[PDB]
RNA sequence: AACGAGCUUGGUGAUAGCUGGUUACCCAAAAAAUGAAUUUAAGUUCAAUUUUAAACUUGCUAAAAAAACAAAAUCAAAAA
RNA sequence: UCGGAGAAAAUCCUCCGAAUGAUUAUAACCUAGACUUACAAGUCAAAGUAAAAAUAUCUUUGACCCAGAUA
């Protein structure tokens, strides 16, 4: 085979190793938050978009921490199942890749928002400030 | 341009499905392009005349625009509008219907 | 096919008997009778009807619009930007799926034009084509592609599947010998040296997460696993497949054609190829 | 016989080979002809053109 | 403008039409809104926002800018990262 | 042999928003001479009209009350 | 050339002004739908976002090319 002065192993002297590339890196399923696939159930629904629903049972899944899995039970109740499984689904785009990747991403960052406490509660919305001032007013009402 | 290869399940990813065996008997015969896809094409006309077009028919154009007509005619609520030329061999439409067009001559198996 | 029966009872063909197909020709008017005659169409007598009216767009004496609008430079450069013919992976697939393009050997430009999967105008400033995620969905194919440009979601597609995409640069005197080798051969000459990108496009081809051809191999199995981990696949490992051989070949950074190194004469007559000896050539085309 | 092949919903045409060695040999032999080729449509426009 | 050139026999562009505007593959036409970069100090701030705008030309202005320029400036051209990637098509036209 | 600037050839088929002319039949449709800009008003470009082809759906006449006015047109439910 | 007023949508019809300044709470970006309009030019504006914690208040004009001034 022709080789030059810029052929790869000339221009990267410590990776000439054939296949330098295409192995697969040794461990990395474990750091990063890496999330099993295997464990989710994917479903595409074709709704236009690609409707893509990633689903899992939250309290038996054991890849996510006790500690955090209350917490996002907690937190996302709205969207467990009556089965109680986790169910998220994404339909902003036409490529079910994408709209997996987007599924995926609300893992990720669901995982990692329950980890880190979040100490500031921020300015009032006025959302917040109606449902506030509404409560108070229930208080007083019930002075019975 | 090569011959398709053969596969072992149908429909190919893309889509591509070869003509069936045995034949069909109908009396109009819907021959494959040089591509070895269905002639079933698109046109417009002026800008506004929106046509299906399909091309390659041999024997009985007429038959072919009996069994159109009746394909065509729930899914307008009346008759389609056609042209034969007995000529060129080609069947014209008003309005486009390719793909329905073209998923009910791969059911007949042209 | 009755038709042709109907030619067995009528009068033989002949130049006698022609006839052009009906409506294929419209009628040439001459101004000689009243109705096109007299004024012959032109109107009463005026700058018009003598044939002297002022020229496209002068709008009689005011600033014509085509002047009076500010210039922007929308159309500045055009002529030297580089422009990239779209493949979308549906109509890869199509391709693959009716036998034009071989998925056992590596795919290149020249592959794609010889099966007239892509049309490339090297004098339209064609620089080669690019990956297009259309079709990503329904891409089920193992393939080993170079490309010039590609996106993340079709090296995605083409990674999940077990195959192999790299981005390579191809100058504009390379490109018309790789799109269209055999008439290159024929003027005798020898093969030329692959220029390196230009200094704007050194760092996309330098990237990893590109799949650049001059990008560090060592950085590849990281980028290739990242896609796996953000678009919900698992990496398949590709050493252990059968045609890894295959899969991972790779053109050097200098070399057009696979087999054929710079500088080789391609005598096609003889069924030859032809390799120079003088060592100071050597050195050119080895650089 | 035909050295390509015929398409499967075409039947071949055929003619009768002939001889010129002598004023009666009007048939020797059968040959088939490519449908494609002896029997297009009759498209006296195209001859036209 | 010249219609059958001495040396090539061909038809030329107005190269003041290409200097400014912009042709979409669809047949549409952009430009700026002339007096857009002057006297800015006594123009209202709404008036200043609608001169800075891309605007498209009228039928009969389209139909002018074809017959000034050749079919070579009608043609697609696929730049990488084209921010009028988009804007080269219709969609949902019903005419 | 008609000099405010000779004559001949050539440039040269000079140019002329000006005058004159522009060669068979039949069928059909048809403006208007309005508004705008122009060293523009003896011209031209655009609108408006007219017209050919095509697409698909309401148009024309009329039009109550009811507003807008001040104390016959604009608008246009239902119908015909 | 343009603006205001009568005739009242005509006029070589009759008047006043403008090629403005003053005033300042300094008056963003972005964006539905409309007016006006041969073209060009000229008007009004919800929603969203952003500064602040009421808008500027009095009531107009010059295109393209081409030259400037700067960061
Ligand atoms: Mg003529
Ligand atoms: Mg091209
Ligand atoms: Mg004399
Ligand atoms: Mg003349
Ligand atoms: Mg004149
Ligand atoms: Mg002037
Ligand atoms: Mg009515
Ligand atoms: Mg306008
Ligand atoms: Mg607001």
């Amino acid at each position: 085979t022709f080789q030059s002065i810029y052929s790869l192993d000339k221009l990267y002297p410590e990776s000439k190793g054939a296949d330098t590339a295409w192995k697969v890196p040794e461990h990395a399923k474990q750091a990063s938050s890496y999330i099993p696939l295997d464990r989710l159930s994917i479903s595409y629904c074709r709704s236009v978009n690609s409707k893509a629903e990633v689903r899992f049972h939250l309290a038996s899944a054991d890849w996510i921490e006790e500690p955090v899995r209350q917490k996002i039970a907690l937190t996302h109740k709205n969207k467990i199942n009556k089965a109680g499984e986790l169910v998220l689904t994404s339909e902003s785009s036409r490529y079910q890749f994408r709209n997996l990747a987007e599924c995926l991403q609300k893992i990720r960052d669901m995982i990692a928002e329950a980890s880190q406490v979040p100490k500031e509660p921020s300015k009032e919305d006025a959302r917040l400030q109606r449902l506030r001032i509404e409560k108070m007013n229930r208080e007083r009402l019930r002075q019975k | 341009i090569p011959e398709p290869p053969k596969h072992k399940h149908y429909p190919t990813p893309s889509g591509w499905q070869p003509p069936r065996d045995p034949l069909p008997s109908l009396p109009y015969f819907v021959r494959r392009s040089r591509m070895h896809n269905i002639p079933v094409y698109k046109e417009i006309t002026h800008g506004n005349r929106q046509m299906t077009l399909i091309r390659k028919v041999e024997g009985d154009i007429w038959a072919l625009q009996k069994d159109v007509e009746e394909f065509l005619s729930p899914l307008l609520g009346k008759t389609p509008i056609t042209q034969v030329n007995e000529v060129t061999g080609t069947l014209r439409i008003k309005g486009y219907f390719d793909e329905q067009l073209k998923a009910w001559l791969l059911e007949k198996g042209f | 096919g009755t038709s042709l029966d109907l030619l067995r009872s009528l009068p033989r063909v002949s130049l006698a008997n022609l006839k052009p197909s009906p409506n294929s020709r419209k009628r040439e008017r001459r101004p000689r009778d009243r109705r096109r005659g007299r004024k012959c169409g032109r109107g009463h007598k005026g700058e018009r009807q003598r044939g002297t009216r002022p020229r496209l767009g002068f709008e009689g004496g005011q600033t014509p619009f085509y002047i009076r609008i500010p210039k922007y430079g929308f159309n500045e450069g055009h002529s030297f930007r580089h422009q990239y013919q779209p493949l979308s992976l549906r109509r890869l697939q199509y391709l693959i799926d009716l036998g034009r393009v071989d998925p056992t050997q590596p795919i290149d430009l020249t592959q794609l034009v010889n099966g007239r999967g892509v049309t490339i105008q090297p004098l339209k400033r064609d620089y080669g084509v690019q990956l297009v995620e259309e079709g990503a969905d329904t891409f089920q194919a193992k393939i080993n592609i170079e490309v010039q440009l590609a996106s993340e979601l079709a090296i995605a597609a083409i990674e999940k599947n077990g195959g192999v995409v790299t981005t390579a640069f191809y100058d504009p005197r390379s490109l018309e010998i790789l799109c269209k080798p055999i008439p290159f051969f024929l003027r005798g000459q020898p093969i030329p040296k692959r220029m390196l990108p230009p200094e704007s496009l050194v760092p996309y081809y330098t990237d990893a997460k590109n799949r650049g051809y001059l990008a560090d191999p060592a950085k590849f199995p990281e980028a290739r696993l990242e896609l796996a981990m953000k678009f919900g696949y698992v990496l398949p490992d590709i050493t252990k497949d059968e045609l890894f051989r295959m899969l991972s070949a790779r053109k050097d950074p200098r070399q057009i054609f696979f087999g054929l190194a710079p500088g080789w004469v391609v005598n096609m007559a003889d069924k030859k190829i032809l390799k120079p000896t003088d060592e100071n050539l050597l050195k050119y085309y080895s650089s | 016989k035909c050295e390509l092949r015929i398409p499967v919903h075409r039947r071949p045409v055929q003619a009768w080979v002939e001889s010129l060695r002598g004023f009666e040999q009007e048939r020797i032999g059968l040959a088939e002809l490519h449908p494609d080729v002896f029997a297009t449509a009759p498209r006296l426009d195209i001859v036209h053109q | 403008l010249t219609y059958c050139s001495t040396r090539k026999g061909k038809r030329k562009t107005v190269k003041s039409v290409v200097h400014r505007f912009l042709r979409l593959h669809s047949g549409l036409w952009l430009r700026r809104k002339a007096g857009y970069k002057k006297k800015l100090w006594k123009k209202s701030t709404a008036r200043k926002k609608r001169l800075r705008e891309f605007v498209f030309c009228s039928k009969t202005q389209s139909k002018l800018l074809d017959k000034m320029t050749t079919s070579f400036w009608k043609r697609r051209n696929w730049y990488a990262g084209d921010p009028y990637q988009m804007y080269h098509d219709r969609t949902n036209l019903r005419v």
